[PDB]
């Protein structure tokens, strides 16, 4: 489930 | 943007892969290197995720190697994950019998780890039992490290009595 959530996660103002 | 590129293979990310790689002209960035030197295929072997990989053998990457001599299916293989697998073996078949700088094979990571199902898979397709550096057949490795699942399976299979005739006499180890 934990890998699910990095899978699906929203990433903005982090990228890069 | 190379950068985003490993961090969305490395997690499965699909959206954002297919994303950067709407450009099909420079394969630079595609088949680029790592710290550690390792391509996004390799990050997408490692952590298991099949739809990455198949995006990315779809979209065309070189089956490199490590600076440690791996490949993606050593990496899928010290992880156990079948569909990466499965995928890697669907493509080509002239990349099972690949030596690491230390002469194991993808046979050899997927016993030591004591990953049944990866066994049974590498071993109904032709696996070339090979020995290692330390003349260690995958047998052997998988001894050492008491994987009961893994032996039993290689009993259960057909090619038994093959794996039982490669050893080294001399070998004060691996008696």
């Amino acid at each position: 489930l934990i890998k699910l959530i990095i899978q699906k996660m929203e990433i903005i103002s982090e990228t890069e | 943007k190379k950068s985003p590129l490993h961090f969305a293979a490395s997690y499965g990310r699909i959206n954002t892969c297919q994303r950067l790689l709407q450009d099909i002209s420079d394969t630079r960035l595609l088949n680029e290197g790592d710290l550690h030197g390792m391509t996004p295929l390799h990050l997408a072997a490692k952590n298991g995720h099949d739809k990455v990989v198949q995006l990315l053998l779809k979209k065309g990457a070189l089956f490199l190697s490590d600076h440690n001599g791996w490949t993606a299916l050593h990496h899928a293989s010290m992880g156990g994950y079948t569909q990466t697998m499965k995928v890697i073996l669907d493509t080509n078949l002239k990349c099972t019998d690949r030596l690491d700088e230390d002469g194991n094979t993808a046979l050899h990571f997927a016993a030591r780890e004591g990953h049944a199902k990866a066994v049974a898979l590498l071993l109904s397709h032709n696996a070339d039992i090979v020995l290692n550096k330390q003349q260690a057949s995958f047998l052997h490795l998988a001894l050492h490290n008491k994987r009961k699942e893994v032996v039993l399976t290689i009993i259960r299979s057909k090619r038994w009595d093959e794996c039982l005739k490669i050893f080294s006499h001399n070998s004060p180890g691996n008696k």
